[PDB]
């Protein structure tokens, strides 16, 4: 069980101990997606307006 | 010194950020109004606290964070609360009507309208840093501005920030204290479109919350103020090492190097102990060896699950007080013994330790009673997945009927994004039990 | 009133479990995928146990323990026997043993090295192939791992007893049936009534593929054995029959002779695991029903050879063990409105 | 923020008049719109139902409409009529004599855009305008015919604020006129389209209340709107005082309906009071709420599956014994939830009383038994239109058979959905 890389300073310490060893897309691309949405939504609205039409 | 900005996201991310910010004011001795008298170099610094704060000319202390929310109520409490002159009003974002707890609203249609405003005040807090290193995202899972304003907000910040680190504190829905039916299919949407732009995710359960609140401070029905204070607490133990001088989790690269061996099982739990009641007439205080076997107690845990069947990748065990090394190895040997703790076979078994002695600072008049040691052990263990796994066989009871599916519908987000997300969560499910049996 | 889920519907003793709960009046069974139970009767695989413990309101019970699969899978419980201290390589009571992987970690380098040092000392040198149907017993290495690798699976080899203990009239084999229930509390209760599963031919030392006199199984017994019920109903003798057999064959107690041994045994597999398994502090708890399998050698030495996760009863005492069951693993919990175990504890 | 009240034809400004009435004494407002209470708590969210006049005075963001000015007159004369906004006083002459199509297509046609007029002028002058309720009946002509024909031009004109409706189901022991399933039937056509919810009021359930468990022996219509008063109260509460819940219509909408025409509620008030005193226990309270007996829609709720329910509390109790009552009535009835919307019931608390109460209780079910509802009147409706009885009321004012045949057929299909989700 040897304990590593012990640093000290005025704060605290650390070091490590080892039991054992081994054994994005663009900005265009989500432009277009937030848009793309949006014409879905805007497609939903013209049909919800046509039929309050007829 | 490299800069740190935290960025937190509807309510859970705003109120948990107001805990936050009080407790590190409180533990580097900045007043309400910014003045910090410890400071000697007024109007600048290099120093560790200045990872977390700038500072003007007349000397005010000024964190380097944004709040963001679809609707005022929230951060408008900030704008009027003990902490109103700490930050600057372009840090506080706010829409007018919020994303009424469906992820399309807060991430296609009233996120859009507001990301660009976002990203600008961002990169004014960006152009105040010489070195900037990443950023702290704080949200919920289950409401629609935490997941579906976080997911957007985290695409664009890989965009705008590629070379940056990006790292998540995330409240993970609890039917206790959830006022929402659909947070499974929120939770499951940000997880799915965040997960390649996050580099490590702190997941906090409410639930394991809740009962710590309960069984160890007694407090018979928990608020959101006693949540997130203990929830801070846990917070600061985790970012004290970019705040206070020392040698182990210095910069947020860090984290990633020292928790997250496989970038996809990016979410390490977090233990803590110990939680007193400050009401506790009577109590003895708990050794180092007492304090880190409670760190393999699922009673304490920030997700309830069991470490005992899976297997960890990493292990680090940070202190707060009167702590040496040599009680630390002490404990963690006798641990060892008469623990189940199973590595997978190409990492080390072994711990990486932080102390910092200066002991847990407390809020004045909060739950928490003050105690001489405390420890936080962040490990990365399989059995994290039980989360996952719960989680997605809510949404799969949920979407095999399409309930609620119109409300997503009707914002743009197509049917597909649903199992496009759950098949994304399938394979992360998958890849926990391939690396942990 | 307590709620319970039932999710397999091939398990005889939890069948019975489900039908006396249900007689209480004080238990309803809830449909399989219905969350909001007290009580799951699990599936034998792939158990959900990720998903217990997270219903506000509700206490939860299973009736398996997680992870007590490493005693009840071959494989498991060799590597568990050989690798944990508290049982040791040095272990008196457990054959030798050797877990060996198909042609297509592994021990058989190993087991070449004891082997052979049995035959060179010209000692007895059979052993027995199995896995978790599919048996070898034979006199030489190169039958055993041949066989081993025409299957496909993980399996173990063992010293196959030559020497055990045979009941007269008979000259015939047979084994013991322990059946064994631990609480939430890990209380471990071995059921007062175990069971000799025997055979009904004379034990052949010379060609070990008369697989009807070494294979005690209640199955292979009745379908191609030639006597199957001339000594004892169903090739089951029952404990009180055993005893008054060693007293008067030879002068002993069942208690002394065999029984120490088991409890011994049993205590100490279980205590082995405890640290792992054990639902003491968890947010759900665990009970579960283990049936132990022990042969008696010509010494009257016990030895273990498997534990089984998910036992059948015998016919005969189904009614009082799952009685017990019920009381003992789901009334401690769950309270409604002279014990059939006894206590292992030291 | 702000809600606009619609109240259309008889029963909807009688009940809508009560419904002031209650609201206002909780807010601690007198018949001239003058603040007179104790507690800051009564003013703090007063702008989501009242507009703020010169003198702080506060005036309802209502709009009452009628075809015929009796009623609106008996309400300007009423104990609060003067708290109104007289130009919100929209009204025409000639009445509508109980007629959908009346109401609908021909006299309501010409008084509905004076009505949007007043609509819109409330609208513009709001912040944030969350959406609308109407109260009205479905059984006569201006509530039913009119307030739909208002449905959908709201709609039009405002696609994406909330609409809700509080809705009188005609019953035969409540009876006014014979074609009050035909009025109804083509209302619900309306109400499945064009609501985010609707509160299915069943006034054969206000009158087995009021005589059954209330020993009233001959209920007038001002006993059934007690009833529907407090219980609208109860369901408004929580917008209208702060609380942890920042509670507003939107997310009650998303929440509560799955599938957006399964959007019919099912209301119930505890404990029931009349016009007694033994305090209740938090148990007591909470199997009340959940009692057949005290829902106001006549269907039995262990004849279907809740879909969802909103429970909400009034008044001063400890939380945690509020939560355990309610986890046990989920886990003790676990049947009558379904299992495929996890944790479908959700609470609420107000720390306000409502008025001669030290605690109450509010239940919103979704419920799929609701379709019970929906049988009676098809079966009332097929009875009469098997031999077209009385459709020459309607076919005078130009409708035709085949509309009736369509909106019978979508009822029908109404309640086939609610039968799919109940054996799901
Ligand atoms: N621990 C903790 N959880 C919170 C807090 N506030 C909200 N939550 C949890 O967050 C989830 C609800 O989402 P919110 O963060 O309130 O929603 P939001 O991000 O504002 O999104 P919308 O309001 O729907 O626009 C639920 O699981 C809540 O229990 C908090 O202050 N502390
Ligand atoms: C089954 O799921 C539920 C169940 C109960 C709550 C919720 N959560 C909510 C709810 C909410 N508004 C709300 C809450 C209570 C009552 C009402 N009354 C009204 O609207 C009357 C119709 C105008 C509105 N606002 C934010 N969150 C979820
Ligand atoms: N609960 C209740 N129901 C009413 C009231 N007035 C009328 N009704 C019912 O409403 C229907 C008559 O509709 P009504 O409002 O009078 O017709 P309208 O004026 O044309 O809209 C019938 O079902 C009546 O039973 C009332 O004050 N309270
Ligand atoms: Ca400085
Ligand atoms: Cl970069
Ligand atoms: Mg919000
Ligand atoms: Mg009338």
């Amino acid at each position: 069980m040897e304990v590593i890389e012990l640093n000290k300073c005025t704060s605290g310490q650390s070091f490590e101990v080892i039991l054992k060893p081994p054994s994005d897309p663009s900005l265009e691309e989500i432009q277009k997606k937030l848009e793309a949405a949006e014409e879905r939504r805007k497609y939903q609205e013209a049909e919800l307006l046509k039929h309050l039409a007829e | 010194m490299r800069e740190c900005i935290s960025i937190h996201v509807g309510q859970a991310g705003v109120q948990i950020g107001n805990a936050c910010w009080e407790l590190y004011c409180l533990e580097h001795g900045i007043q309400p109004d910014g003045q910090m008298p410890s400071d000697k170099t007024i109007g600048g610094g290099d120093d560790s606290f200045n990872t977390f704060f700038s500072e003007t000319g007349a000397g005010k202390h000024v964190p380097r964070a944004v709040f963001v929310d679809l609707e005022p109520t929230v951060i408008d409490e900030v704008r009027t609360g003990t902490y109103r002159q700490l930050f600057h009003p372009e840090q506080l974002i706010t829409g007018k009507e919020d994303a009424a707890n469906n992820y399309a609203r807060g991430h296609y249609t009233i996120g859009k309208e507001i990301i660009d405003l976002v990203l600008d005040r961002i990169r004014k807090l960006a152009d105040q840093c010489t070195g900037l290193q990443g950023f702290l995202v704080f949200h919920s899972f289950g409401g629609g501005t935490g997941s579906g304003f976080t997911s957007l907000l985290m695409e664009r910040l890989s965009v705008d920030y590629g070379k940056k680190s990006k790292l998540e504190f995330s409240i993970y829905p609890a039917p206790q204290v959830s006022t929402a039916v659909v947070e499974p299919y929120n939770s499951i949407l940000t997880t799915h479109t965040t997960l390649e732009h996050s580099d490590c995710a702190f997941m906090v359960d409410n639930e394991a919350i809740y009962d710590i609140c309960r069984r160890n401070l007694d407090i018979e029905r928990p608020t959101y103020t006693n949540l997130n204070r203990l929830i801070s607490q846990i917070v600061s133990s985790i970012t004290a090492s970019l705040r206070f001088d020392g040698a182990l989790n210095v910069d947020l690269t860090e984290f990633q190097t020292n928790l997250v061996p496989y970038p996809r099982i990016h979410f390490p739990l977090a233990t803590y102990a110990p939680v007193i009641s400050a009401e506790k007439a009577y109590h003895e205080q708990l050794s180092v060896a007492e304090i880190t076997n409670a760190c393999f107690e699922p009673a304490n845990q920030m997700v309830k699950c069991d470490p005992r069947h899976g297997k960890y990748m990493a292990c680090c065990l940070l202190y707060r007080g009167d702590v040496v090394p040599k009680d630390v190895n002490a404990a963690i040997a006798t641990i060892k013994t008469k623990r189940s703790i199973q590595f997978v076979d190409w990492c080390p078994t072994g711990f990486k330790v932080g102390i910092n002695y200066q002991p847990p600072t407390v809020v004045p008049g909060g739950d928490l009673a003050k105690v001489q040691r405390a420890v936080c052990m962040l490990s990365n263990t399989t059995a994290i997945a039980e989360a996952w796994a719960r989680l997605d066989h809510k949404f799969d009871l949920m979407y095999a009927k399409r309930a609620f599916v119109h409300w997503y519908v009707g914002e743009g987000m197509e049917e597909g994004e649903f199992s496009e997300a759950r098949e994304d969560m399938a394979a992360l499910e998958k890849d926990y039990e391939e690396v942990g049996v | 009133m307590y709620t319970f889920v039932v999710r397999d519907e091939n398990s005889s003793v939890y069948a019975e479990v489900s039908r006396l709960l249900l007689a209480t009046g004080q238990w309803k069974r809830l449909r399989k995928d219905n969350p909001r139970f007290n009580l799951m009767l699990g599936e034998r695989n792939r158990l959900p146990f990720g998903r217990l413990g997270h219903e506000p309101g509700l206490v939860q019970l299973v009736n398996y323990y997680r992870g007590a699969d490493k005693l009840c899978r071959k494989a498991s419980l060799v590597k568990l026997i050989k690798t944990s201290p508290e049982l040791s390589e040095s272990c008196t009571w457990f054959p030798e043993s050797y877990v060996i992987y198909p042609t297509n970690t592994d021990e058989r380098e190993v087991f070449l090295a004891a082997y052979n040092r049995r035959r060179e000392g010209r000692e007895g040198n059979v052993w027995i192939a199995k896995s978790s149907e599919g048996i070898l017993i034979s006199s030489e290495a190169s039958e055993l791992l041949d066989f081993i690798d025409e299957q496909g699976q993980v399996h173990v080899i063992q010293k196959y007893l030559e020497k055990p203990l045979l009941l007269e009239p008979g000259h015939r084999k047979f084994d013991i049936r322990s059946w064994v229930l631990v609480d939430h509390l890990y209380n471990i209760y071995l059921y007062r009534e175990g069971v000799l599963r025997t055979s009904s031919e004379p034990y052949n030392s010379a060609n070990f593929q008369d697989k009807t006199c070494h294979l005690t199984n209640h199955c292979i017994q009745k379908e191609y054995s030639k006597n199957y019920g001339r000594y004892e109903e169903g090739n089951e003798m029952f404990f009180e029959e055993f005893n008054q057999y060693l007293m008067d064959a030879l002068n002993t107690t069942l208690e002394n002779s065999i029984l120490l041994q088991i409890k011994h045994i049993i205590r100490s597999c279980l205590m082995c695991i405890e640290p792992a398994i054990s639902t003491k502090h968890l947010h759900y708890q665990s009970f579960q029903l283990f049936g132990f399998d022990f042969m008696v050698d010509e010494e009257l030495k016990v030895w273990l050879i498997e534990v089984n996760g998910a036992p059948a009863c015998a016919q005969k005492l189904y009614a009082e063990l799952c009685q017990g069951i019920v009381d003992v693993a789901i009334s401690s919990v769950f309270p409604l409105a002279t014990s059939i175990f006894i206590k292992l504890h030291h | 923020r702000e809600i606009v009240h619609i109240q259309a034809g008889q029963c909807g400004n009688q009940i809508g008049a009560k419904f002031w009435e209650v609201i206002s004494d909780e807010h601690g407002i007198d018949p001239t719109g003058s603040y007179h209470g104790d507690s800051d708590l009564q003013l703090e969210r007063i702008n989501v139902y009242y507009n703020e006049a010169t003198g702080n005075k506060y005036v309802p963001r209502a709009i009452l409409v009628d075809l015929e000015p009796g009623t609106m007159d008996s309400v300007r004369s009423g104990p609060f009529g003067q708290i109104f906004r007289p130009d919100n006083f929209v009204f025409g002459q000639s009445g509508a004599g109980n007629n959908w199509a009346k109401g609908h297509y021909t006299e309501g046609a010409e008084l509905v855009d004076s009505v949007l007029d007043v609509v819109r002028k409330e609208s513009e002058s709001c912040d944030c305008l969350q959406g609308f309720q109407l109260t009205h009946s479905l059984g006569g002509g201006t509530g039913s015919g009119m307030g739909t024909l208002l449905i959908s031009k709201i709609r039009e004109e405002y696609p994406d604020r909330i609409m809700n409706t509080f809705s009188v189901m005609p019953s035969p022991k409540v009876s006014d006129t014979v074609v009050e399933p035909y009025n109804a039937t083509l209302s619900v056509h309306q109400l499945v389209e064009n609501t985010d919810e609707t509160y299915c009021i069943d006034n054969e359930a206000l009158y087995d209340i009021c005589f059954r468990t209330l020993k009233l022996t001959t209920p007038t219509y001002g006993d059934l709107n007690h009833l529907v008063s407090a219980t609208m109260s109860g369901v408004t509460t929580c917008l209208r005082f702060p609380g942890q819940l920042n509670a507003d219509l939107r997310k009650l909408a998303v929440n509560m309906v799955p599938f957006p025409r399964l959007h019919f509620f099912m209301p119930g008030f505890a404990p029931l009071t009349s016009r007694q005193y033994r305090a209740l226990t938090v148990p007591e309270l909470t199997q009340q709420m959940f009692d057949s007996k005290n829902m106001m829609a006549a269907c039995d709720p262990r004849h279907g599956r809740y879909l969802t329910v909103a429970a909400i509390f009034r008044g001063r109790m400890s939380m945690k014994e509020v939560d355990e009552q309610m986890l046990n009535v989920q886990n003790k009835n676990s049947s009558y939830f379904v299992e495929w919307i996890p944790n479908n019931v959700k609470t609420a608390v107000c720390d306000i009383p409502p008025r001669g109460l030290k605690m109450s209780a509010t239940f919103i079910g979704n419920s799929t038994a609701i379709q019970e509802l929906f049988k009676r009147i098809s079966e009332q409706f097929t009875a009469m239109f098997r031999r077209k009885a009385f459709l020459h009321w309607y076919t005078g004012e130009g409708m035709d058979e085949m509309e009736f045949t369509e909106a019978e057929s979508n009822m029908n299909d109404l309640v086939s959905e609610y039968q799919q989700y109940q054996d799901a």
